[PDB]
């Protein structure tokens, strides 16, 4: 599975537009996609552990929250 | 060191290779051309008749840099004698073509149009890369560098990529390049080596000691593990220390006096 | 609120995510609009931070380059 | 270890005036905070660094500080 | 005194051991300036804990408190 490519370059336009960016180079969207996959797996990662110290099967939003207090 | 003269011949086999930037430059406009693989040589055919001529057997390195991950595709030459052309003189030339491209603040055929130049490029890049080892008999080789190895650095204050290949270690993408060659080193060591510290200069030096050192500055600790194990595969031997050592002086000590350096137990002072 | 992001192709990143770990896991909507409205947040501000260095070298364009130095001095990896 | 210590608390102590405002510190805190400082400038200057390399500069700048501290979430 | 906390050759150590390889004359006051912010931070974050319990005293231990809400 690679769904790190559905994450769409008009996506990463419009979240750089807010950030306040100009202009931009073309190799953004591979390095954004990369950054965002490994932030996004920390707080995965981070979250699932909350979720079975609990001893859970489920993600609740607290589970993500906490992990995100983490980073 | 004057250099021999080309031997260009006409005939069906005339490895060629268009839309090629030359670094430096002839002016202070990029001066785009062509460049040829003759029988003894290399022609580099400019748009203005600005011509200039490389030697297979100057070649002290010819590096190949495939476009993935960048945004241009290179020929690199590593010379074992500087040429002069231009102004001044100089070891190191490349040819380049770029392949990519700015946006202002979703295109999807074009996409395909991105894919196949990039495509054609390293294609058009390997079969003449091809052609040519095959002219030499293979005695002329283009060393592709181990993107796997790589690393962040500052050697030049900007912070490149450096990459080894065989032979050598290796910035071809910024100009001025960064080449090093790895028979020629004596020795690494590693500066500012020590925790809570996230970056540390690495310091290579040479088997000739009137050379001076070349620092690669600001590496992440990360990589300094994957580094050395780099180094020992090169049979590179490597030492670590916390300070910031004057390596102008060391090096002004031993070439001095090359006799009793060796008297003290040698490199062991770095332990 | 906003949310730049379409929402569909985001959950299957996170479902994909979602293998490589205890291989029977479901995540709450509330818990997948989470990770969203947070990484939406992470690249916005990184994408300031960026601009900001793109800034520092006399730049208007922001370069990969701009994007490792910011993710650099923030500490990430 | 990198810094003297004595003219180091003679700025801890006039921080010391603006609080309590009768204040004063164990030796032994005296010496966590510039232990605390020490790692803090040593840090910042490793990312002032990469600025001005990002600048092509050997020579780092306020410029420089500044940038890092922004990024950092320091200073706005 | 004209130095708050820092003499110029342990700023330029300091800096020497961060990578810097050459420094403005101006990084002197810059570095006077954000080390009196950093340090006050903390020290006003420390002396919070110093009464949060009862004590006209603070201790080391109220310092590494101060430094992990950062």
């Amino acid at each position: 599975r690679d769904n790190i490519q559905g994450i769409t370059k008009p996506a990463i336009r419009r979240l750089a537009r807010r950030g306040g960016v100009k202009r931009i180079s073309g190799l953004i969207y591979e390095e954004t996609r990369g950054v965002l996959k490994v932030f996004l797996e920390n707080v995965i990662r981070d979250a699932v552990t909350y979720t079975e110290h609990a001893k859970r099967k489920t993600v609740t939003a607290m589970d993500v929250v906490y992990a995100l207090k983490r980073q | 060191v004057k250099q021999d003269s080309l031997v260009i011949n006409l005939n069906r086999s005339n490895p060629k290779l268009k839309d090629l930037y030359i670094r430096p430059n002839i002016a202070q406009k990029r001066m785009q051309g062509s460049l040829e693989a003759h029988v003894n040589g290399f022609r580099f055919t400019s748009v203005r008749g600005d011509k200039v001529d490389i030697l297979y057997n100057n070649i002290k390195h010819a590096l190949f840099q495939p476009c993935d991950g960048e945004m241009i595709i290179v020929l690199h030459f590593h010379l074992k004698n500087a040429i002069m052309f231009g102004k001044k003189r100089h070891t190191d030339v490349q040819f380049y073509t770029e392949v990519g491209e700015i946006t202002t603040d979703d295109d999807l055929y074009a996409e395909q149009m991105e894919r196949e130049m990039r495509h054609k490029l390293k294609t058009a890049f390997k079969n003449f890369i091809e052609k040519v080892e095959a002219l030499t008999k293979e005695e002329l080789e283009f060393e592709v560098p181990f993107r796997d190895l790589g690393f962040n650095g500052a050697p030049y204050r900007s912070t490149c990529l450096l990459q080894p290949t065989s032979s050598a270690l290796v910035n071809a993408t910024e100009w001025p390049p960064f080449v090093v060659t790895l028979d020629e080193v004596e020795l690494i060591h590693f500066e500012r080596v020590q925790f809570h510290l996230k970056n540390f200069d690495m310091v290579i030096v040479y088997k000739d000691y009137s050379k001076k050192v070349t620092m690669i500055n600001a590496i992440p600790v990360a990589s300094l593990d994957p580094i050395k194990e780099w180094l020992n595969s090169c049979d590179l031997k490597y030492t670590e220390g916390v300070q910031s050592l004057n390596w102008t002086k060391i090096m002004k000590t031993i070439v001095d006096d090359p006799e009793g350096f060796f008297e003290q137990g040698g490199w062991s002072f770095l332990e | 609120t906003e949310l730049l992001i379409r929402k569909l192709p985001f959950q299957r990143l996170v479902r994909e995510i979602a293998q490589d770990f205890k291989t029977d896991l479901r995540f709450q909507s509330s818990a997948v609009m989470a990770l969203q409205e947070a990484c939406e947040a992470y690249l916005v501000g990184l994408f300031e931070d960026t601009n900001l260095c793109a800034i520092h070298a006399k730049r208007v364009t922001i370069m990969p380059k701009d994007i490792q130095l910011a993710r650099r001095i923030r500490g990430e990896r």
